[PDB]
DNA sequence: GATCTGGCCTGTCTTA
DNA sequence: GATCTGGCCTGTCTTA
DNA sequence: CTGCAGGGTTTTTGTACAGCCAGACAGTGGAGTACTACCACTGTGTAAGACAGGCCAGATC
DNA sequence: CTGCAGGGTTTTTGTTCCAGTCTGTAGCACTGTGTAAGACAGGCCAGATC
DNA sequence: CACAGTGCTACAGACTGGAACAAAAACCCTGCAG
């Protein structure tokens, strides 16, 4: 019961003209930003040997049925310092939550979890301004490759993804 | 082919739009005959490479198209920079570059994509409007916070087990 | 008065806009003590000439003010064409 | 497609409606009245220039200047004969 | 040279 | 006179 | 044939015995019930034209 | 007395088909949620040098 | 090769009846057995 590995996709999108609401306080602006996630998968290991095991898939992930809201903001997508303010608490537990394993209490048993976070879900543009790139249509074009526009006009089928977070971040 | 013109557009019309026989009212358009059968020809090796990142997972569901992507892609670049160069000479959007580049790679690695589409967020959008007006409380206060409970009510799978109502 | 700035006037801040409370909120705004008067005294008699066409039945729900409606848009008029002409 | 509409209520105006109702048939007559206009719209069905024009009442036959003059004096005048003739 | 008319462009108003 | 650099406009592109 | 009038017909409508089960009444102490205001606060009104004055363009003399 | 074989028995349980009658679903052509900025290139006038 | 629907349609599926067949369930029985 121990060996579980559970693969989480997440995602965060904004949305605009949502009319603010006459209220009390305090100002806010007109658009919204919906973070939520999705199980996608979860999966077993031991005792060793073989692989990992699927379990349960999602079988439709793209359903509206499974999207877990998490944090719900009124937020314009364009100002960084307040989108950072907000989601900064929610990205510290995910990179202190990955080393650590889960304990539940299910089927009557304490079992453990391994989760695997792949945020998916995020638009180019999004994307692009949580990686500190230059959107959208700057002369770098691709997000996992280091290729130039017109460098990517010559050739075009051939390329190597090397955009990673360190990578970045470094 | 029923459609009408949109500002920005939605994928629905792009799914009607890329179609062959959508193709086929234009085809009608363009007095050039070599012209109308190249981009006839190009939408072609479009629909052979597009269920590739489509579909949820093309291991089983569509080997072919995924074994033959690469060759595909590179016959699909090979026919851009040949009739339409004037258009693609120095420039490249940023999806067709990222289709015809990475594609092949990124499925190699997570085994599969579309399953990992940003649709599964975006839909949820389509709630979050109603549940803002049907169901909120309403006031700018307590609003976010009835909207994302009744949201999560309605994404638990405890009650769509019940809402299935066994066959 | 806890009112959102507007784009188009909608019929409900149309009714948070005229009450007195809201007026005598705007009378800070103003330096001049004169204008104060006029401007309120203004809503006042508009207040008193709303209830008239806007209620179902003005000839039993609100009979007073109907009998002094000519009356008192006279004053109104006379406020208008004189301040603020 | 408001034309057919037309014409049947000004057909209608003149006859009486008989409906079996409550076990026996009864006689209605009705009485229509149009009053939930927005006034660009009142001004298109009736052909009156529109919406900002010297001639502003809908009621009145008062211009812009003449209706700045005097404020709260006026008689009614303008319905749907007159404005045929 | 300089009218008149119409022009656009502005430019405000009123309803929507 | 006539560079420079910026400045704005424009010009298409490119994302949402 | 109509009109009403003795009684027919069958069928209602209930009272007549006598025993007996059900659930209401009434208590309780309060349980936790169910339905209540109350609180700010909302959604639907959504695009044209008329009219004044400028003044430059350009035809006409 | 036992054991099981193989018959008696009634009584489930379902069987084939033709009129229909109700009921749930697939067929229809088709819809919803993705909605705002910047980057790069070229020209050229302004404006400061000197 | 997004997906939950979008109403009214289409007629698929759910029903009876006697006439009679068959199989199976769980009794009683008699048969042949130590
Ligand atoms: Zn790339
Ligand atoms: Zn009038």
């Amino acid at each position: 019961t121990s060996g579980f590995t559970v693969v989480v996709k997440e995602s965060c999108d904004g949305m605009g003209d949502v009319s603010e609401k006459h209220g009390s306080g305090p100002a806010v602006p007109e658009k919204a930003v919906r973070f939520s996630f999705t199980i996608m998968s979860i999966s077993i290991r031991l005792e060793g040997e073989d692989d990992g095991i699927t379990i349960f898939q999602e079988q439709k992930p793209n359903s509206e049925l499974s999207c877990r809201p998490l944090c719900l903001m009124f937020v314009d997508e364009s100002d960084h310092e307040t989108l950072t303010a907000i989601l900064g608490p929610v990205v510290a537990e995910r990179k202190a939550m990955m080393e650590s394993r889960l304990i539940i209490s299910v089927g009557g048993l304490l079992r453990s979890f391994r989760f695997f976070f792949r945020g998916t879900g995020y638009d180019e543009k999004m994307v692009r301004e949580m990686e500190g790139l230059e959107a959208s249509g700057s002369t770098y074009i691709c997000t996992l490759c280091d290729s130039t526009r017109a460098e990517a006009s010559q050739n075009m089928v051939l390329h190597s993804i090397t955009r990673s977070h360190d990578e970045n971040l470094e | 082919m029923k459609l009408k013109p949109v500002m920005r557009m939605n994928g629905n019309y792009a799914r009607r739009l890329m179609t062959r026989e959508a193709v086929e009212a234009v085809c009608e358009l363009v007095p050039s005959e070599e012209r109308r059968e190249a981009l006839l020809k190009l939408m072609d090796l479009y629909l052979q490479m597009k269920p590739v990142w489509r579909s949820t997972c093309p291991s089983r569901d569509c080997p072919d198209q995924l074994c033959q992507y690469s060759y595909n892609s590179q016959q699909f670049a090979d026919l851009l920079s040949s009739m339409f160069k004037y258009r693609y000479d120095g420039k490249i959007t940023n999806y067709l570059h990222k289709t015809l580049a990475h594609v092949p790679e990124i499925v190699e690695r997570d085994g599969s994509i579309g399953a990992w589409a940003s649709e599964g967020n975006e839909s949820g959008n389509k709630l979050f409007r109603r549940f803002r007006k049907m169901n909120a409380r309403q006031s700018k206060t307590f609003e976010l916070e009835d909207i994302l409970k009744h949201h999560w009510l309605y994404t638990s799978k405890y009650l769509q087990k019940f809402m299935e109502a066994h066959k």
